[PDB]
């Protein structure tokens, strides 16, 4: 837009951020994904909102940060550095999710 | 505790160093084991017809007449669906024709000598045919005693989508192979079996003992005869460890078995569609056709029927397109498992590609729901060494005396009862021997051919 | 029209299909009448009918000017259905069909095809798998020949009481038919609320019918209303528009191109051949599977 | 009345299985030629649609009307032109493999005394030309085109040819030209004679048909003995089975069948769209003038609205159907490479492939949209059971141990042979003197017979 | 330009070689050859999608958040659709990559293969020539690391991606299953695992011998005889390089492999760019926003068009889960393909034909494309055939059971003048004549048409 100010000033709109989870049913528990987004914008709680809680993830990740993978940020994850031939809950890349 | 992030292992494959020069460095296993693997070919999908009158409106009148007017669609519907059932009849025929063989062998108890072969018949179907019919959680089957089975006349805790068959005015039409004659004809390859050698083996047939049909497979991918002979009874104790762990093969891990149970899902699904449809208005007052005029003037009647039975017709009509599809793959699978059948089953094959991953060595084949089921018998080595080996042996005192191995390699020996500073190997397993006639060929000289100035008895001179 | 398709001011080199040519087609030609001007004097005269009275005129074979009978009366009200006011003049068809009866523009709320009104409970109803119309007009004071009612009247009840005599059954009026209970009903109603019943026999299924009416005041010229409908036929379409065929050129051959045709109401396009016959005769026009004239 | 039955099954022959060194063999004792027959899709008919004027006829109001929808028809266009080009693609690629570097000169009498009735009449063939006459297609388009819609031709054509006229479609001709594929059939025969004598793909045999077909004979265990005393019978036999392609084209004939179905379904594809021109969609009549006619312009184009969207939605079912079917041709087409590649080009082992006797030469011809493939094959008879073993030593010296090549030993039944034991071919039945050409050394095993006498291989 | 030209196709006809009666008959054999190469692109995966089922359909305005509560189960059956999909996707490249490691291989170095040139070799990596591949594909710019902070305002105002009109869309584009550099170390492997091909069908055993050294060895698998490759080694080389070489100018528009791989990337393109113009594509709904026509009606009114703009939203989601599940399907049957292909035109030399170059069959490399494989196939080309005379067989005129037949090759009339026999042998794939003898030759059964030879063979002596 052209402003009045005799400046242009572009418009991007809005962005949301997707997200995506790990559940492991054989432990019934739970772990996430960001994707893209990188840890820079990710807080222990949410402003924005996608759900009424964030609780669950909270459960054990009140006692951690962020980590940011090739991939994406996540929480709860943990760096095991750890090889594995098949986790069977791949993230993709070379990134794998223990049980 | 928490998940843990980890890397994706690469497994690294064993490094051999590249020699220059007249020799080389050769990688031969020092053991091996059988083993197996398994695949499922589905054939078919499950034949079913709609009646196109019962679908849409069950005898109420008024909607038999609204009916007429797009009466021309379900004759569309019904043709489309009986050529779909067709073809999936042709295609079992076609494959049964490739099946059958001219000649077999009887088969009795205690058949293959040491060897287990739990595959035997119960006479039968077989003790592992049935305990895939076991696993699966399939609905309970059609025919008899069918339709009482949805009446009254049985128990309260029935809860199969065939007496909801009844309601909805689905068919399901009956496989045509009958399971009895089915089973013959896996009897009947087991009874060709010993066996594809000996030739092309597609005219005579060899009728010999299943062990001797296994020691000339095992030659046939250069296993040394004399390594064979010697250790008859531990090469049916690995081939036995190997199918006793069938008894394992039936859990969730196993994505052969995975598929036999997703194509019995993929089944149900397409009915359970199909019933649920009958309960969504599309806006119409109510499902019920005989609701809507119960409640209504006839003038306004039939501006909710006419909404009703348009988006009857049209689930109708995905569906079919859906069964189209679904056919044409079925189709193309079980060209795929006549092709198995002509080539991983009736012949040992050099090809590796199809087959389990060990070389090839005898496949089976038996019944599985909506398809055949493949199993694999196969090679797997082990306990790489390297040893030192040369392109050939030639006489130094004779240009022209040039022999090559056959189905073998030129190692130097590492053997105290080799007088000789070479030995013959076989080439599937290491197993060093004196070099003879027998295992060479005379070859046109080449630079890479060792010199042997003193004892070859391969021209003797 | 290429680029246009392919949104692009450089389309890859093919070889690529463009719309086809509109070949040219002939001016029209007709096959319409011989037939009679139209016989519409049974309007000219007496007293129209109270709404379950219907006088009714069906026309076939004849040739007519519909706006000649139009200025003989003032029209306060002309609308259609399904087709345009004007087109309804100028199509030719298996029938005209003309429906009439008096009626006061006090009740104008009452008369629509899609009236909920006792006049349509009751009286009348017109169908809708025929394109009709409806006209609202009154009569200039130089029609002597036209005469008019005591009073508008309409049957506003016709049910039937059941044999028990507590439960009652309405009996609406079919499209473009009488109302049953007309065989009770007086040719006008004497006064307004009047109400009649028949005992029914076993033969009838048992019951009492029953009717009533009301009725409004007459006025100083007479109002009337009229329902038109029009039937296509196929090879029955002879009701036209009199023919403009004087001064213009032989008919109907040229072959010539495809030339736009009419040939008894029946409108298309194409070019005709002489060619052998093939059954049945009198049908006139003749057909494919798919609904395509033939010849 | 009809008659309940159970359906047969045909129980293979048994063979006992014996215990020790020595077993049962089975081996037929005569044999016939037989064919069978493949048809192998290879394209769709290639047709484009003008989507002006399916929906509507140049009136005024619904070409305005239209321009809302008009990326509609640039979608529809692009993917017609899109699948049309596939088909092209594919018979170039065909043809790929169809071209020789190299081959004969055919004249009439090739192949001595087989009748070899494929030779062109010099040409398509008469066997491609009884095809064509037996399917039921509609006659040609192309020339004389035009003509056979318009007044200057007979009232009775009944082609859908003419209605591609009022309907906008249009046929593409095919790429091929009937005359450059016969030429390539053709050139398929001059490739014969042969495929033996090596990999066959840089050399040239250019020897004559019979040579090849004993070559090919000798390559399934048949001896060479054998063949040289029954080359008259071989023949004679062999044109018995090429003489029941007369009775071929029947409809019990699957092969058959299934060009007429491929026919049926181009062919069902155009008269659905020309049955649509007649769907009302509730609209007050199916032609457009006749409602434009009929209404005042604020009501007419609702009508014409209703009408126009019914029509591009069966445009988009049809556009989707022909996608699938061009997908499906494409993978067919492969199959026909494959097998031009494999069944035709060379003998082959693999059992499969092919007709179900063996294998021994094919051959192709064309057909509508597609390739007709028939399969000569060899079928056993009469089969016998006889004693054999695994394998022959000197009992004197355990390391002198044979065994057969490409057949067997059996104990001798034939009064010619004072030997004990002779030699088999292994596609039928023909006992022969064990001689150095047809066996070799082998380690010794326990199961080989020890000889204590005569035994020429070796002679000590 | 002048107008345009109609032309006849020409039709190629073949070389003409006469079927000859009698005991002998004409040859025709090439005298001349060239390596040259053949390539072909195999897809083996489609970009794995998800989408979210309301943001797609919705904003997150709380009237279509009331709305949607009655078609919810509708996205449930959209995205289950998708997973399993995504599912089989990431199960086919896993299927693929087992059969595609060896148990063993040979190093990689510099200077591999000895005089062939090898472009192919790792930058020590992925190659030169994938780079190649890489670099002339048009594909937007890959997400993830650093992914979102190049959509956000700190970036280019330029921006074009369809990639960050996934944060508008409710879009999510799964990360494909491996790390590139697996990927390349899968090739690598393969590289590898060349040599042993020959010494039977080498499935166990590993010869490590040069490259070159295999080259030979099928070079004589396919009839050339063992003298003519000594004598012509470095002009082996030299040609196979200048075929080599030209894969450099291989990546144009002509080359329809390289067109099947630009078709693939806008495949999957197109799929995704379908979907935002459908974002704008009102239903005749008053506005495509939701917003719009929330700021503009009264509720009652409101309501009804947001259901009429809901109902076309999620017929296009549909329509879009149908296309997926087509696309998926053919690229698992793709996948089949290629995985035949690695275990027959790369694993191993082929007598097959048809599979493969369109040249016989020597060695084929095969190299990482995007969503796909992408083969090369060195093939064998013939070149200035001539015709010769030659017979079926030879035998003793004297002994006339003493008959023999060439192996790999053909007898003919000699021609040249080194060899004093009257009779020559040559191998299948070349012209070159060369004494009978007994290594080129085996004992056949007597025939008919064999010549009957009065003078002197060495094969038998006598």
């Amino acid at each position: 837009y052209y402003s009045d100010d005799g400046n242009y000033y572009c418009l991007r709109a809005c962005v949301s951020v997707p997200v995506s989870v790990i559940y492991d049913k054989e432990t019934k528990t739970h772990a996430t994904l960001f994707g893209s987004v990188a840890c820079e914008h990710i807080s222990s709680t949410m402003s924005q909102y996608s759900r009424s809680t964030r609780s669950m993830l909270k459960r054990r990740d009140s006692t951690y940060g962020p980590l940011q993978t090739p991939v994406g940020c996540v929480l709860g994850l943990v760096n095991s550095s750890l090889f594995v031939e098949d986790c069977k809950l791949p993230l993709g890349q070379s990134l794998c999710a223990l049980p | 505790g928490e998940m843990r992030l980890a890397s994706i292992a690469f497994n690294h494959p064993i490094q051999v160093d590249q020699l220059n020069s007249s020799y080389f460095k050769l990688s031969i296993p020092t053991n091996f084991s059988f083993g197996v693997t398994q695949e499922y070919i589905q054939t078919t999908i499950q034949k079913v017809t709609v009646d196109c009158k019962q679908y849409v409106c069950n005898g109420f009148q008024k909607c038999e007449q609204l009916l007429r007017e797009y009466g021309q669609f379900c004759s569309k519907i019904n043709q489309a669906l009986h050529g779909a059932n067709l073809r999936q009849d042709d295609s079992v025929r076609n494959l049964f024709a490739s099946v059958k063989s001219s000649q077999s062998s009887p088969i009795i108890p205690g058949f293959g000598g040491d060897f287990n072969l739990t595959l035997l018949e119960p006479v039968a179907r077989s003790a592992i045919e049935d305990l895939l019919f076991d696993k699966v959680t399939i609905a309970d089957p059609g025919y008899m005693q069918g339709y009482d089975d949805c009446m009254q006349q049985g128990p309260a805790s029935a809860r199969d989508l065939i007496c909801a068959q009844y309601v909805a005015g689905y068919k399901v039409l009956p496989p045509l192979m009958d399971v009895n004659m089915e089973a013959a004809y896996t009897s009947s390859l087991l009874g060709s079996i010993a066996g594809v050698g000996w030739t092309a083996g597609l005219s005579s047939f060899a009728a010999i003992p299943f062990a001797q049909s296994i020691f000339y497979r095992l030659n046939g991918v250069g296993i040394t005869q004399q390594v064979l002979s010697e250790n008859q009874k531990l090469i049916a104790n690995k081939f036995n460890q190997a199918l006793g762990a069938m008894q394992t093969g039936f859990t969730t891990t196993n994505e052969a078995f995975h598929k036999v149970q997703d194509a019995v899902n993929n089944n149900a699904q397409a009915l359970s569609k199909l019933a649920s449809e009958l309960s969504n208005t599309f806006g119409a007052i109510s499902a019920s056709i005989g609701d809507i005029i119960q409640r209504l003037d006839p003038p306004e009647q039939d501006a909710q029927i006419d909404r009703l039975i348009n988006g009857r017709l049209t689930t109708l009509n995905a569906f079919v397109a859906q069964q189209l599809v679904r056919s044409e793959s079925a189709a193309l699978s079980a060209q795929l498992a006549k092709d198995k059948v002509n080539e991983c089953v009736k012949a040992q094959s050099k090809r590796s590609g199809f087959c389990g991953q060990g070389t090839h060595i005898v496949s089976f084949v038996v019944n599985a729901p909506n398809g055949l089921y493949f199993m694999h018998v196969g090679y797997y080595p082990s306990n790489h060494i390297e040893v030192v080996s040369a392109y050939g042996l030639c006489d130094a005192a004779n240009p022209t005396n040039c022999i090559a191995p056959v189905n073998g390699y030129f190692i130097k020996t590492n053997n105290t009862r080799i007088v000789d500073e070479w030995s013959y190997t076989g080439s599937s397993f290491y197993a060093p021997e004196p070099i003879t006639s027998l295992n060479t060929k005379y070859v046109a000289p080449q630079v890479t051919y060792q010199n042997i100035s003193t004892n070859l008895p391969p021209p003797l001179l | 029209q290429l680029h246009c398709s392919y949104e692009s001011f450089d389309v890859e080199s093919g070889v690529y299909s463009v719309s086809s040519f509109e070949a040219k087609p002939s001016g029209s030609v007709v096959e319409q009448a011989e037939g009679v001007e139209c016989d519409f004097s049974p309007l000219l005269s007496g007293t129209p009918p109270q709404v379950y009275n219907f006088k009714r005129l069906v026309f076939t074979n004849c040739n007519y000017n519909l706006t000649k009978l139009l200025s003989l009366f003032s029209v306060n009200d002309f609308t259609c259905s399904q087709i345009s006011p004007a087109a309804i003049a100028s199509n030719c068809y298996s029938s005209l069909i003309l429906d009439y009866f008096s009626y006061p523009l006090s009740m104008k709320s009452d008369l629509s095809v899609s009236s909920a009104g006792p006049i349509s409970q009751f009286n009348y109803k017109q169908s809708f798998s025929n394109p009709t119309c409806l006209i609202l007009a009154t009569v200039p004071h130089n029609l002597t020949t036209i005469t008019k009612p005591l009073k508008y009247s309409y049957i506003n009840k016709c049910s039937r009481f059941l044999s028990d005599d507590r439960t009652e059954v309405p009996q609406l009026v079919n499209a473009n038919q009488y109302s049953p209970c007309v065989s009770i009903v007086p040719s006008t109603v004497w006064e307004d609320g009047d109400y009649y019943r028949k005992q029914l026999s076993p033969l009838e299924g048992g019951g009492w019918l029953v009717a009533s009416g009301s009725t409004v005041a007459m006025t100083e010229q007479l109002q009337m209303g009229f329902g038109i409908t029009v039937q296509y036929g196929t090879d029955t379409n002879s009701v036209c528009p009199k023919l403009e065929f004087a001064n213009d050129t032989k008919i109907a051959s040229q072959l010539g191109n495809c030339v736009e045709y009419s040939l008894y109401g029946v409108s298309g396009r194409g070019v005709f051949q002489n060619c052998t016959a093939v059954g049945v005769r009198q049908q006139r026009f003749v057909y494919d599977a798919y609904q395509n004239l033939v010849g």
